[PDB]
């Protein structure tokens, strides 16, 4: 190990194979090829990997630049046009692995490494989160989280970027690979917002959020989007109707399974909401499930039904009985 | 999954 030679030459030895490390192989083109090299590669990574995360005060100044010129020139690259996985994923597992104990790690100093993590660096990485691979995804997932949390500076930026892609997908293209990902990182920082809410946040919620409710491919990622939504009617209230009639107008207009995932998110909300807000939106609520009841696919049907045995959104039924019960049986009340 | 982060 890089441990094992005199404390002197440690760190020298140390940059040299973070730049042996950016020499890059192609794992495509010829498959077979070069294994020796390869191995050299993977090897010297793994060695990286254990020396900071067994020894301390070994992340000097020197080599916060050389991580992350080692992290870029292996990861910012163009990516091709059941999943296809990276066939790099050899290398690039440990790379990802590397960088994040390089964050972990108790000798990392964010006022050093802003230099060098910064907008440019973390609008590079937000590209790759449409990459195909989702253990590249999830790597990708967790290094966002972490650079958010430590960089303050950051933060306004990696919101608003994340609102780019965001639009895009919507407004544009409707295909993107990483959208569960992202709202996965949202939905932890939308649990930590201080009261009141900033009005950014807001525009945020109604701008971005519940368009995406839009989307043909929004089963993909609907629990995440679920969990957003939710959160911020934990945090204020005063949304509710908003979120409720966006909800019933993004609603599928043929009776179809996807009103499943919409029911759900729809019974979490009720079990977060005020009496007072729900008597707002009761009505055109309950209209939209009267029809789920007695929808032709039986899976709505049954979905819609426990509804019932919800205690919380029964006692809010009872309270409203006259009003909801007409709505629920027509022929009956 | 994910821990939450505070506003700050």
């Amino acid at each position: 190990g890089i441990r094992d030679v005199p404390p002197a030459d440690q760190e020298k030895l140390f940059i040299q194979k973070l730049r042996q490390c950016c020499v890059l192989f192609d794992f495509v083109s010829d498959p077979l090829s070069d294994l020796k090299w390869k191995e050299v590669k993977r090897a010297a990574l793994s060695e990286m990997v254990e020396y900071i995360t067994h020894n301390r005060n070994v992340i000097t100044e020197p080599i916060y630049p050389e991580v992350v010129h080692m992290f870029a020139v292996n990861m910012f690259r163009t990516l091709p046009p059941e999943p296809t996985l990276e066939a790099a994923w050899p290398h690039l597992q440990l790379v990802y692995e590397f960088f994040l104990r390089f964050l972990e790690s108790p000798d990392f100093q964010p006022n050093i490494a802003k230099k060098y993590i910064d907008q440019k660096f973390v609008l590079q990485l937000l590209e790759l989160f449409d990459s195909e691979d989702p253990r590249e995804r999830d790597f990708l997932k967790t290094t966002l989280h972490r650079i958010y949390g430590k960089f303050l500076g950051l933060r306004a930026y990696i919101r608003k970027q994340i609102n780019n892609i965001f639009y895009r997908f919507i407004y544009e293209t409707e295909h993107h690979n990483g959208i569960a990902e992202l709202l996965e990182i949202l939905g932890s920082i939308i649990n930590g917002f201080a009261l009141p809410l900033k009005e950014e946040h807001k525009i945020f919620l109604l701008k971005v959020l519940l368009p995406l409710h839009k989307v043909k491919s929004l089963s993909v990622y609907h629990p995440q989007l679920a969990y957003c939504v939710v959160q911020f009617l934990e945090k204020d209230s005063t949304l509710t109707e908003p979120v409720v009639m966006a909800l019933l107008k993004y609603w599928p207009k043929t009776h179809s399974p996807k009103e499943v995932m919409f029911l759900n998110e729809l019974e979490e909300i009720l079990d977060v909401i005020e009496p007072s807000e729900f008597v707002k939106i009761m009505e055109p609520l309950f209209r939209q499930l009267a029809k789920c009841v007695s929808s032709p696919h039986f899976q709505v049907a049954e979905r819609a039904l426990y509804y019932w045995n919800n205690e919380y959104i029964m006692s809010l039924i009872s309270d409203n009985a006259a009003k909801i019960l007409p709505i629920m049986f027509p022929s009956l009340y | 999954k994910l821990d939450p982060i505070i506003e700050d």
